[PDB]
């Protein structure tokens, strides 16, 4: 006291808030590609005919 | 069974025969023509650009 109030520091209270991954469980496949665009070819095959 | 007074002969009982089923199998004949108009054009696995 007098010059300055003495202190005890008790431990720091770190709240690290995060956004845990949920939707990325349905995007498991990863592609790293340098080409300009990605492309899909989707095919329908009606093999149900008699 | 028929009831029959024992003083008389007895009753004649009829019978039945049998039947048969007969089948011919059907016939199925699909085919494709595979001329170039189908072979040439790019199929899905082919890379864009060259192929």
């Amino acid at each position: 006291a007098g010059l300055y109030t003495t202190y005890q520091l008790l431990e720091v209270q770190r709240k690290l808030k995060t956004l845990p991954a949920f939707f990325l469980q349905w995007f498991p496949r990863q592609i790293n590609f340098q080409e300009d665009m990605i492309a899909f070819d989707k095919v329908i095959q009606d093999v149900t005919r008699v | 069974a028929p009831f029959v007074a024992p003083n008389v002969q007895g009753r004649v009982i009829k019978e039945s025969g049998y039947n048969t089923k007969t089948f011919k199998p059907a016939y199925v004949k699909p085919k494709h023509v595979i001329d170039p108009n189908m072979i040439i054009p790019r199929q899905p696995g082919e890379a864009l650009g060259t192929g």
